[PDB]
C-alpha cells in the first residue's frame, strides 16, 4: 500500500528527532550545570579574599 | 521506572495484537482456501451443467 | 485492519514519549543556564565591590 509507509516512516522521524533534541539539551544542561559549579567555588574564595581585604 | 512497566505492557499488547493479527490472516486465509475451492467445484458445476444442457438439446 | 492499528498505537505511544522528554529536558537547559548566568552576575558584582574595597 501507500499509507502506511508515508505514515510509519515520518512518526519514526519524529521520535527520533525529539530523542536527538532531548539529548543535545542534557547535555547542554550538564555542561552549565559544571560551569555553574566552578563559578559557585570561585565566588566563595572570592568572598573569602574580599573579607580579608575588608579586615 | 512506571515508563519500564507502561512499556513492557504497551509491548506485551503489541505482541498479543499482532499475535491475534496474524491468526485472523490465518483464518481468514483458510476460509479463502475453502472459497476458492467452493468457486473451483462452482465452475465444474458450470461446466457439467452446461454439456448436460446442451446433450439436452442435442436431443 | 486489526494489528496495523495496534502497531500504529505503539509509534504514537513513542512519539508522545520522546516529544514530552525532549520539551521537559529543554526547558530543564534554560532554567538551568539561566542559573548559571545570574550566578555569574553576582559574581561580577562582587568584583566591582572588591574593586571598590581595594580602592
Amino acid at each position: 500500500m501507500d499509507a502506511i509507509k508515508k505514515k510509519m516512516q515520518m512518526l519514526k522521524l519524529d521520535k527520533e528527532n525529539a530523542l536527538d533534541r532531548a539529548e543535545q539539551a542534557e547535555a547542554d544542561k550538564k555542561a552549565a550545570e559544571d560551569r555553574s559549579k566552578q563559578l559557585e567555588d570561585e565566588l566563595v574564595s572570592l568572598q573569602k579574599k574580599l573579607k580579608g581585604t575588608e579586615d | 521506572d512506571f515508563d519500564d512497566i507502561h512499556r513492557k505492557r504497551m509491548e506485551k499488547d503489541l505482541n498479543e495484537l499482532q499475535a491475534l493479527i496474524e491468526a485472523h490472516f490465518e483464518n481468514r486465509k483458510k476460509e479463502e482456501e475453502e472459497l476458492v475451492s467452493l468457486k473451483d467445484r462452482i465452475e465444474r458445476r458450470r461446466a457439467e451443467r452446461a454439456e448436460q444442457q446442451r446433450i439436452r438439446n442435442e436431443r
